[PDB]
């Protein structure tokens, strides 16, 4: 399942 | 057997052309099952394995929304990183993200992964404890500090330990006859003379799944060393893999050389001569 | 800005047999950046409906792609792969050998 978000870099 | 759910994300900037190109693929072990490519009018998550084309539209709508938002986050990140590195907006840059969870033989969570890469090099890596980061430079240390202030590693850990494990079990159930199926390699040796006194013995391993395999050439006796040419494991295009290993032997001395193949689909290793 | 040169394998899905249908594969891997030009050649000429896998990458962040087309090997047809990339000083051409 694709993550809901990705970390902000 | 152990299993893993992994996703691989790629974002490439297009200077002067608007939105960056985003491509994302998901794998269960060595089986790709989903893909998202934002190069379309309204791009959607689509199935890339037969056992995934029975899923309801609620799943695909949810994955399409998640993939679209991550694409937007990567658009911000590409801009942020070219700020850190003082790079012009005319150059193309790549941001890659891979994450995943791995189950042990008991079916329980064992390990999680997450890593970021900018322009092909490591950038930010989540450590084995899933609690700390490892930065490769001052620019990635700002990224690490932002994540630490927002407890981001706790958010990624929760996804890796809970969401990823729960859905990996679901995927392993829907594709039970294929994902849990081991495909043994089909093996044979070929003979190709280099000169009057030398020849090549090429040991083939064809049509196996998963891709993990070991090919070695052995010679009768002990203390021997073989200079083995070994090709990278390659996809057959049907879901299985191929590999071969070659060794140069003197002519007439072929029968004293032996190929040994190890694979999870082999109850015992197989042995081959020519 | 690391740049990696592509590794190339040209091979068939099944062991070749003249007059019998098969699949010709060009496997390209270990390259960075992602953009790459891969063409399958039949007797020097470009085949026009070639399908390729979806972009993925290895543990070292380098990309890999499979390019494939249905084909029927013969004793007289020579097949090859033409690959060009930013890391290459000239396009690389690899001939299909049914023994590799
Ligand atoms: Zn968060
Ligand atoms: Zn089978
Ligand atoms: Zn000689």
């Amino acid at each position: 399942r694709f993550p809901a978000k990705a970390p902000l870099l | 057997g152990s299993h893993s759910l992994k996703y691989f994300h790629t974002s490439v900037s297009r200077p002067g052309r608007g939105e960056p190109r985003f491509i994302s693929v998901g794998y269960v072990d060595d089986t790709q099952f989903v893909r998202f490519d934002n190069d379309a009018a309204s791009p959607r998550m689509v199935p890339r394995a037969p056992w995934m084309e029975q899923e309801g539209s609620e799943y695909w709508d949810r994955e399409t929304r998640s993939a679209r938002d991550t694409a937007q986050i990567f658009r911000v990140n590409l801009r942020t990183l070219r700020g850190y590195y003082n790079q012009s907006e005319a150059g193309s840059h790549t941001l890659q993200w891979m994450h995943g969870c791995e189950l042990g033989p008991d079916g329980r969570f064992l390990r999680g992964y997450e890593q970021f890469a900018y322009d092909g090099k490591d950038y930010l890596t989540l450590n084995e404890d899933l609690r700390s980061w490892t930065a490769v430079d001052t620019a990635a240390q700002i990224s690490e500090q932002k994540s630490n202030d927002a407890s981001e590693a706790e958010h990624q850990r929760a996804y890796l330990e809970d969401t990823c494990v729960e859905w990996l079990h679901k995927y392993l159930e829907k594709g039970k006859e294929t994902l849990l199926h081991l495909e043994p390699p089909k093996t044979h040796v070929t003979h190709h003379p280099i000169s009057d006194h030398e020849a090549t013995l090429r040991c083939w391993a064809l049509g196996f799944y998963p891709a993990e395999i070991t090919l070695t050439w052995q010679q009768d006796g002990e203390g021997h060393t073989q200079d083995t040419e070994l090709v990278e494991t390659r996809p057959a295009g049907d879901g299985t893999f191929q590999k071969w290993a070659a060794v140069v032997v003197p002519s007439g001395e072929e029968q004293r050389y032996t190929c040994h193949v190890q694979h999870e689909g082999l109850p015992e290793p197989v042995t081959l001569r020519w | 800005m690391i740049q990696r040169t592509p590794k190339i394998q040209v091979y068939s899905r099944h062991p070749a047999e003249n007059g019998k249908s098969n699949f010709l594969n060009c496997y390209v891997s270990g390259f960075h950046p992602s953009d790459i030009e891969v063409d399958l050649l039949k007797n020097g000429e470009r085949i026009e409906k070639v399908e390729h896998s979806d972009l993925s990458f290895s543990k070292d962040w380098s990309f890999y792609l499979l390019y494939y087309t249905e084909f029927t090997p013969t004793e007289k047809d020579e097949y090859a792969c033409r690959v060009n990339h930013v890391t290459l000083s000239q396009p690389k051409i690899v001939k299909w050998d049914r023994d590799m």
